[PDB]
RNA sequence: ACCAUGAUAAGGAUUAUAAAUUGAAAGUGUUAAUAUCAUAAUCAAAAUUUAUUAUUUAUAUUAAAUAUGUAUGUGUAGAUAAAAUAAGA
């Protein structure tokens, strides 16, 4: 669910600045790229396209989808690496189909993990023997794991 | 503010008969509310817009039953009077809106659209980057880059 | 008050230019009473379509 | 605080209070019903009518 | 427009069905606690003493001059007895409405006119009450001179105490009455009456007046 | 009251914020100056447009 | 999640202090002169997340729409099994005509 | 009930009370059903069928004198009486008073639009009020409050049918005090124009119209008529009076017809 | 210079009337909560007792009038079919009532009101000056 | 009709709280008067008083263990002392000046309250501490958008600067990463510098603890600092960081660097007195920032842009971005979190949640209607375990014992102060339809509940005081027929 | 829950997109806690439905889902005029 | 090709004695004005395509001017979610 704007305007008479009323080319709509296809004045190839409603209403889906494309690459904090098939776990021992092919895989039902194995992120401190095993240094420290058993100020001790 | 084209105005009587399009929809009477509530004051007209706007939608889909006919003018007249009466309301929370967004904008250094007064800073209207060169009814040209309304550093 | 002239005068020249015509005992008593007085009545408003008619009109 | 504000209510048009109903306008738009919608609604009978069957 | 369309269940919106069950019980509860009762214009205040009257008011009820008479017959009773007790220090201001034109007037308790009559030639509603307001601008020092003559002061505290008298029934006389009641700092109106002819018999009147 | 009155220094199509009554004129009089005063025609340009005979 | 702790001491304040066991919604007798037959499923139905309501995250939903339409004809019509869904040979005959009772 | 472009109220009271209709509730064979058909106890008891009054025995007599000659005495009691008897139809319910309590009113017309003959009578009768007003009757003047009262203008119809005085009071909260008194004065002032007052077109009614300086007057009828000039359009006003002379131009020619 | 009566003359008040349209956004809603935050820490107080003095004058309520008039003055059923000459009238009926002629709203200082505080030494930001003596 | 208004005396005022009551003719049906008579040289002795009183106005030692899941407020003297760097993103929007300073007193508010009580004897309870943070150095504060993570954090500086401990506060790590403009550090090679965040930081940290910061000695600070005429060169901690921040531009850019580094120089060495160090949003502390490097052609030098085998000016380019760590302010931070030498310093921090909404699909936001105009442009993904040294505590909504107090403050103490209805009390429901109500469209959120407070404004479907105004007009109407 | 996601979050936290939900649930004098709810949008899909109109349809699908659990639900439920469908297109 | 088409405007009537239903809405008659080119002997208007100093309405370009005085339309359009200065003589 998302409530940004994806489609333009329709054409009318041309609007002026009033209550609930923009002008149909303004610099607040879509961040400003209206400017591209707006008239400042109140060449036949260049007047018509600003005009065309399926015209502009690609144009509008074209930045909708960059809008889409970088906020989906700002999600990543991860990396696609190939690591070969007898050094990777135990849940990655499996068929994997690839995308759009088969049903929403679960990682191990069995385990009780129900969670989608193209969504599985793994940590980097985890395959330091698999990625780096010509270092013998251990570049990255280990991740320090909090006791859960231990008491601490969150049960009351 | 990034509004700052030439603007057109409008008489109160036809922002307020919008009604629950424009002039008492909620997703704007609430951020009026977050405007008085921000600098420590009553929001007393803006509610009693708000209650009387609340019913005035609850029975407009109903048609008003036939005047069948009154020998004096008592009803037809009390009728009239209450409606005078939440016009004059509408009116205030209209000019209560005006003034403390432009109080507002004197305080924040946000400068406003073209033409428009803020009582702290300029009295007349400010025009910054107007497609007409000069003042649209000061008759004076408008200097390279816009007025400064405020100091520098932020 | 240049319109509320012309919405007189108007009315008779488009009368006359566009859509003119082409030319050439007593319960009866109380009958004509009504007749006589529905007439008199409206006789300043019969006497102008017959002076139109008739072209007799003072501009 | 409620025992309060029923004691206290604006049932008249004064100076905060507004009808906006319509009732000035249409009149009475809104229904009131004193019994109980049966079978939703329920009230135990008065005890005149249930001694005046019983003798 | 028209809502032919809209059912007539959504017109009102008639909502608060939970409500009227609650209203019910709490109807027939509160019947019984009047049973539980069943079987089981304003004077002023008082004054009790007159020293402090003395302070409540601007008078006394006890006269301090003591007045040592002794007469033992009938005492002689007024002309006019129920009237306005005008006491000798009371400026009696006459406001005169017209149609276009309204006057004021200020006489003395004994009928010495104090200012000349003020005319909108010489000096509707707002008529009438700018020509008493400066009526009663210069009303002021010439009260003040008057009186200072003979030994009254005036100067701090006392009011000037007035008698009100209209003429008209026109549309000045409002303006002018309330051009007299922002001026409660300085004149104390009394008595507030009205000076309205009675046409007796009158010797004639004009002909469009008639017919 | 505004508007009522139409100064001189103002505009027609404008409207004066000013509410005072001296050195102003009525409306029904400034119909009758802007009728009065708007007898000319602009100057026909001969050189722009040349004759039919020409043509 | 548990149910909170509001809510446990009210019913067990209820259920011990009260004297009065708190019902479910579906074991109210709301019609007045009847007594309803209280079906089975009146608090027997365990409230798991996982079974109802249905949340899920979205991108689990954009890949399953995008896989079901994908995979419409990646059907193998001619199994070795049962009936009605095992076949060797499939045989389907589309009539076509100008109105529906045709 | 189906309008048919007409107000409903007046519809319906053409269909009960009009001449056609109370004919074709006799039996006359008017042209379309004037009368209502189906009418139980809401049926007027003029036109029962058990009442002694018949139209269809009156269209032969051409005067109301022989209609008060020639008729029988009208049957007193019916069915439909004795339904509104026992239903207390027989005579309307008293409606609010109207006397005493005002005349509310949107609007006061201009000067300019009612008749010169209205303005001198109008001129006539608030010179011998104002003139007067202490010589009323001493019973309603022991109460009337004369420091209020204030009788600011004089209005009037075209032919001086009704009167209404416009007054108001200094202080509003004397209003209610000088309200009903007021209205006691009525005849008092019908009398005052029948002596004082010569050249009356009519002896009128007298209403008295509370002001407070807020009763807005109505626009001239000089710039009412230009700006119904001005704001309203020429072609439907054209066609309009265009037809409107087609209308008499056809009937000077029916009558020119008719030897 | 195309003269039209969209002049929006500032005189009868601080916001010029037939005011232009204005629009509120979160944004300055979070640049006013943090001013408010940085004038209450710096001890500012000035600048609050000028917009309860705004907020005093002009939210007052409307004093409930009696019969008799209503809010169009002139008939607005004579512009019937000329629906720009309804609306030139309307810019210009609102221009001629400015803020200053309401006469509805109680914004003298003569008026009395129970619900705000008149003076600044009212509020609390000074309660040490009252607090028991 | 039943006013009791007149006859309302004002209480005696004796803190900041009391003296924020409107005049009575504002909440008098918003908060219900009652009478009470007490027998007091006579049997009855009418005494109107509220049903509704302000919650106390309490220190922090006040505090106590059955003051858990209430309510308490500060005073507005109390604020300006102790807060002079501000509050948290949205604890604010709930103080204007006309309301009282209100804290809602939570169990995991009580577990630091004693938490900062040993940590100001923290020598003889060093195992006590210890076994606390399971030994770590600190505790982070997580869990979803809205809850009480910096409403938390503006606590724990009100409860440790009331018990006079020196705090390091960053009441927004949004100016430091999410910055205006980035510089590099003038002392420090290859870290970098927010310097309008460094001299407001500067600045309100001296006025803060002026009274601790005055006995700091210098231990390991230079004493050839440049220094122009008539200034004096610092001995105090408090005047070296008067030093810094008060100067004129642009000279203040270099100074705050050189004071910044000096300044975690001298933290890391003091091993005596306990430093409280309190940070809103420690996730954007220990990811990067959103500035980026630089791109090299600007600083190697151009003759011309014809010829020089650049595009800098042609094709803007995403150059990798700079971390948290090469800020100089975070590099003493994380100095003094990762070398074990410091049993001393306590980092109770929490993390934000104040990203924008991304489900799947984004259009443009429209910028008339967007509650998130001044939210993070981040989108990632934050596990306090793996990504941050400190102990993880979990905290969720408000449960409804919490949610009754909080609601029942907003409610009642805004038309106390006069910002409710006040005499439109009568349009509005009553406390028990707003508890059921706003607990279904917040699901007790605690920004949720704010929220929907002020949409409590433009509620169109309650009933309730429709119908009991129709109950008690037809009441009166056969009341007054049956003394008829 | 309408589609997967929270009311708070479909709907974009409007109070007054969202009581038209609560209200199958107060006219029945019955607590919202103790059902659990799931909307499926089965018209045409859109981004974002935070509009009364779409709302309207979010009540109706509620107050016959409280008729179908609990069969006196329907004497409140249909004098509020809920279970009422109007017939308005553009 | 001189047929006697067809469009415009105007007035009439019938039903709701229910609080249920998602939804109390649907069928039937008369007068004025305008108008009427098809049983016969042909052919390329814009059947129809293309181009040049030239005729328009639109398309965008498109500016000075405070010495005084000043400049109001009919229409064209998009989806359609306000309403009582005129006499049922
Ligand atoms: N007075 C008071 N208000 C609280 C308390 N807890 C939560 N709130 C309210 O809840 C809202 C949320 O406050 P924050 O702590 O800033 O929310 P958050 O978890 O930090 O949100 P993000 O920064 O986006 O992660 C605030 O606006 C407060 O009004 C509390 O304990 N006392
Ligand atoms: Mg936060």
């Amino acid at each position: 669910v998302s409530t940004g704007e994806f489609d333009h305007p329709p054409f009318q008479f041309r609007q002026r600045h009033t209550f609930n009323t923009t002008p149909l080319h303004d610099a607040n709509r879509f961040g400003g790229r209206t400017a591209y296809l707006r008239e400042i004045g109140p060449k036949k190839q260049g007047r018509r396209f600003k005009k065309d409603p399926r015209t502009v209403q690609f144009n509008v889906d074209v930045w909708c989808a960059q809008q889409t494309l970088r906020k989906r690459w700002k999600q990543r904090d991860w990396e696609v690496i190939e690591i070969p098939f007898r050094l990777v776990p135990r849940e990655q021992q499996r068929v994997i189909p690839e995308l759009y092919t088969d049903i929403p895989q679960m990682t191990d039902p069995a385990r009780n993990d129900f969670s989608n194995i193209r969504n599985k992120v793994y940590d980097r401190e985890e395959l330091q023997g698999v990625l780096f095993p010509a270092a013998g240094a251990m570049l990255y420290p280990p991740l320090q794991r909090v006791d859960k058993q231990a008491m601490t100020l969150d049960k009351y001790l | 503010n990034t509004f700052l084209t030439s603007s057109v105005a409008t008489p109160p009587i036809s922002v307020i008969r919008t009604g629950p399009k424009w002039w008492a929809h909620p997703e704007r009477m609430v951020r009026q509310k977050l405007m008085y509530f921000t600098l420590g004051v009553d929001q007393l007209p803006l509610r009693r817009t708000a209650v009387i706007q609340r019913d005035l939608q609850r029975f407009h889909m109903c048609k008003p039953p036939p005047r069948v006919g009154d020998s004096t003018g008592y009803k037809r007249s009390r009728a009239a009077q209450l409606n005078t009466w939440y016009r004059r309301i509408q009116y205030q929370e209209y000019h209560m809106q005006h003034l403390f967004t432009r109080h507002v904008w004197g305080l924040l250094r946000v400068y406003p659209g073209n033409t428009t007064k803020i009582q702290g800073k300029a009295d007349d209207g400010y025009v910054g980057y107007d497609s007409v060169p000069f003042h649209r009814y000061n008759r004076a040209p408008l200097p390279f880059p816009a007025r400064e309304l405020y100091e520098r550093r932020k | 008050l240049i319109r509320q002239c012309l919405r007189d005068i108007v009315p008779v020249i488009e009368y006359r230019n566009r859509e003119e015509p082409a030319r050439l005992k007593r319960s009866q008593a109380k009958l004509r009473f009504r007749i006589r007085q529905r007439l008199l009545k409206f006789q300043r408003q019969l006497a102008v379509a017959n002076a139109i008619a008739s072209r007799s009109v003072l501009y | 605080e409620e025992r309060i504000r029923e004691l206290m209510m604006p049932l008249e048009v004064g100076e905060n209070s507004f009808a906006a109903n319509g009732q000035a306008t249409h009149g009475n738009l809104f229904y009131f019903r004193e019994y109980p919608m049966y079978p939703g609604e329920y009230v135990p009978a008065e005890h005149n009518t249930l001694s005046s069957l019983r003798d | 427009d028209k809502y032919r369309r809209v059912p007539m269940l959504l017109k009102p919106q008639q909502g608060g069905q939970q409500y009227f069950n609650h209203f019910l019980i709490r109807s027939t509860n509160d019947r019984l606690t009047q049973q539980d009762v069943d079987n089981a214009a304003v004077p002023p205040p008082r004054v009790l003493g007159g020293d402090y009257f003395k302070t409540r008011f601007g008078y006394s009820l006890v006269k301090n001059s003591e007045m040592t008479q002794g007469p033992v017959d009938y005492s002689q009773l007024d002309m006019w007895g129920e009237m306005p007790r005008y006491t000798s220090d009371m400026v009696f201001l006459y406001l005169v409405s017209r149609r276009r034109n309204t006057y004021a007037v200020a006489y003395t308790y004994e009928g010495k006119r104090i200012l000349n009559t003020y005319t909108a030639g010489n000096r509707s509603t707002d008529n009438g009450h700018q020509v008493t307001s400066m009526y009663l601008n210069d009303l002021l020092p010439k009260l003040r001179e008057m009186r200072a003559s003979e030994g009254r002061p005036m100067g701090r505290g006392e009011k000037v105490e007035l008698v009100v008298r209209v003429m008209g029934f026109y549309n000045g006389r409002q303006g002018a009455v309330r051009a007299v009641q922002d001026r409660a700092n300085e004149f104390h109106v009394r008595y507030f009456e009205d000076i309205t002819p009675f046409p007796l018999n009158g010797p004639k009147m004009p002909r469009g007046v008639f017919k | 009251l505004e508007g009522a009155m139409h100064k001189p220094g103002e505009s027609g199509l404008q409207a004066g914020s000013s509410t005072t009554i001296a050195g102003k004129e009525t409306w029904s009089q400034f119909s009758t100056k802007m009728r009065y005063g708007r007898r000319r025609i602009r100057v026909i340009d001969v050189a722009a447009k040349m004759s039919y005979e020409y043509q | 999640p548990p149910p909170t702790l509001e809510t446990i001491m009210d019913r067990a304040v209820r259920e011990h202090h009260q004297h009065a066991r708190i019902l479910s919604p579906l074991e109210v007798q709301r019609d007045v002169g009847r007594l309803e037959p209280i079906p089975s499923y009146a608090g027997k139905i365990n409230a798991d997340r996982s079974v109802f309501p249905f949340q899920w995250k979205t991108e689990d939903w954009y890949e399953y729409e995008v896989a079901k339409v994908r995979n419409r004809r990646f059907v193998f019509e001619n199994t070795e099994e049962d009936g009605i869904r095992g076949s060797e040979v499939t045989y389907k005959i589309v009539l076509e005509g100008f109105w529906d009772h045709h | 009930i189906n309008s048919g472009d007409q107000s409903p109220y007046r519809y319906v009271e053409e269909r009960l009370y009009s001449k056609p209709s109370r004919l074709d509730r006799e039996g006359v064979k008017v042209n379309k059903t004037y009368a209502l058909q189906g009418l139980g106890d809401l049926e007027p008891l003029r036109y029962g069928a058990n009442f002694g009054i018949s139209e269809k025995d009156a269209l032969k007599y051409e005067t109301v004198a022989e209609k008060a000659k020639y008729m029988e005495p009208p049957i007193p009691y019916s069915s439909l009486a004795a339904r509104k008897l026992a239903a207390g139809a027989l005579w309307p319910a008293a409606p609010d008073p109207e006397g005493m309590i005002s005349k509310e009113v949107r609007l006061l017309r201009h000067e300019s639009s009612m008749s010169p003959s209205a303005r001198a009578f109008s001129e006539r009768v608030a010179y011998h009020l104002r003139r007067s007003l202490k010589a009323c009757p001493g019973h309603i003047a022991e109460h009337i409050d004369f420091t209020q009262l204030i009788i600011q203008e004089v209005l009037g119809s075209r032919r001086s049918k009704e009167i209404y005085i416009v007054w108001f009071t200094v202080d509003p909260g004397a209003r209610f005090e000088l309200e009903p008194r007021l209205h006691q004065l009525n005849h008092w002032v019908q009398q005052l124009i029948i002596k004082r007052v010569k050249r009356r077109p009519h002896i009128p009614r007298v209403t008295w119209i509370y002001d407070g300086g807020r009763l807005e007057r109505e626009l001239p009828r000089d710039v009412k008529q230009e700006l119904q000039s001005f704001v309203a359009d020429a072609a439907t006003t054209l066609e309009s009076r265009v037809k409107y002379l087609k209308e008499l131009d056809t009937m000077n020619q029916r009558m020119k017809d008719i030897p | 210079s195309k003269p039209s009566d969209n002049v929006a003359w500032y005189d009868k008040g601080p916001v010029e009337w037939l005011p232009r349209p204005v629009r509120l956004t979160y944004d300055h809603l979070d640049q006013l909560q943090q001013w408010t935050m940085r004038a209450t820490l710096d001890g500012r107080t000035e600048e609050f007792n000028r917009i309860r003095d705004l907020h005093r004058e002009w939210s007052q309520h409307p004093l409930m009038p009696v019969l008799g008039d209503v809010e169009p003055k002139f008939p607005l059923n004579l512009f019937k079919q000329n629906h720009r000459a309804k609306k030139r009238f309307l810019v210009r009926w609102h221009k001629a009532n400015t803020p200053a002629n309401w006469l509805w709203m109680p914004r003298g200082p003569t008026v009395v009101t129970p619900l705000h505080r008149t003076n600044p030494t009212q509020y609390p930001e000074n309660w040490k000056q009252m607090v028991q003596r | 009709k039943k006013s009791l208004a007149a006859m309302y005396m004002r209480p005696p005022v004796t803190c900041y709280t009391d003296a924020c009551e409107a005049p009575v003719a504002m909440w008098d049906g918003a908060i219900p008067l009652k009478e009470t008579r007490k027998l007091k040289n006579g049997v009855p002795v009418r005494t109107v008083s509220r049903t509704y009183s302000h919650p106390p106005q309490l220190t922090p030692t006040q505090l106590s263990f059955n003051d858990i899941n209430s309510m308490y407020c500060v005073g507005n003297d109390e604020l300006i002392q102790f807060f002079p760097e501000g509050l948290g993103g949205r604890v604010f929007q709930t103080m204007p000046p006309g309301h009282p300073r209100g804290f809602l007193y939570r169990k995991e508010t009580h577990l630091l309250n004693l938490f900062v009580d040993k940590v100001q004897h923290w020598h003889t309870k060093r195992s006590v501490l210890s076994s606390l943070t399971n030994g770590r150095t600190g505790f982070i504060v997580d869990g979803p958008t809205g809850c009480g993570k910096s409403a938390l954090m503006c606590q724990v500086v009100h409860f440790a600067r009331s018990r006079n401990i020196v705090t390091l506060y960053v009441p927004d790590a949004k100016v430091w990463t999410h910055g205006e403009w980035c510089w590099p550090s003038t002392i420090l090679p290859g870290f970098f510098d927010a310097p309008d965040a460094a001299r407001s930081f500067l600045k309100y940290f001296a006025v803060a603890n002026r009274a601790t910061l005055t006995s700091w000695k210098l231990r390991c600070t230079p004493k050839d600092l440049p220094t122009e005429q008539g200034e004096r060169q610092p001995q105090n901690l408090y005047e070296l960081c008067e030093w810094g921040h008060r100067a004129v531009a642009p000279a203040s850019i270099d100074r705050q660097s050189v004071c910044v580094k000096f300044l975690m120089d001298e933290l890391s060495e003091e091993k005596k007195l306990p430093v409280v160090i309190v940070v809103d949003g420690w996730n954007l502390f220990s990811h990067e920032t959103h500035f980026r490097y630089p791109h090299p052609d600007f600083l190697r030098g151009l003759a011309s842009f014809n010829e020089s085998s650049t595009d800098i000016d042609l094709y803007p380019q995403e150059l990798p971005r700079i971390p948290a760590s090469r800020l100089s302010f975070v590099r003493g931070l994380n100095k003094m979190i990762l070398s074990g030498d410091d049993p001393n310093k306590f980092f109770i921090t929490c993390t934000t949640r104040d990203f924008k909404p991304f489900d799947g699909i984004s259009g443009f936001p429209n910028v008339e209607t967007d509650r998130f105009a001044n939210s993070l442009d981040e989108y990632a993904p934050y596990d306090p375990e793996k990504d941050s040294h400190f102990h993880p505590i979990q905290i969720g909504n408000f449960d409804e014992y919490e949610y009754r107090s909080f609601l029942r403050f907003l409610i009642n103490s805004g038309e106390l102060a006069g910002l409710g209805w006040g005499p439109l009390w009568h349009a509005s429901s009553d406390f028990e339809r707003k508890l059921y109500k706003i607990g279904f469209l917040s699901g007790r959120n605690p920004q949720g509940v704010v929220d929907h407070y002020h949409q409590e404004l433009v509620w169109r479907y309650d009933y309730q005081r429709t119908r009991q105004k129709q109950y008690l007009l037809k009441r009166r109407m056969e009341g007054m027929s049956r003394g008829a | 829950t309408v589609m997967g996601k929270p009311l708070s979050l479909v709907l974009d936290n409007k109070a007054w997109l969202m009581e038209m939900v609560l209200m199958p649930f107060d006219e029945a004098n019955l607590d919202y806690r103790d059902f659990d709810a799931h909307i499926v949008s089965e018209g045409h899909a859109m981004p974002s439905i935070a509009n009364e109109i779409a709302a309207f349809a979010l009540r109706m699908a509620v107050a016959n889902a409280l008729v179908k659990l609990i069969p006196l639900t329907r004497i409140p439920l249909k004098k509020s005029g809920l279970l009422s469908v109007d017939r308005r297109r553009e």
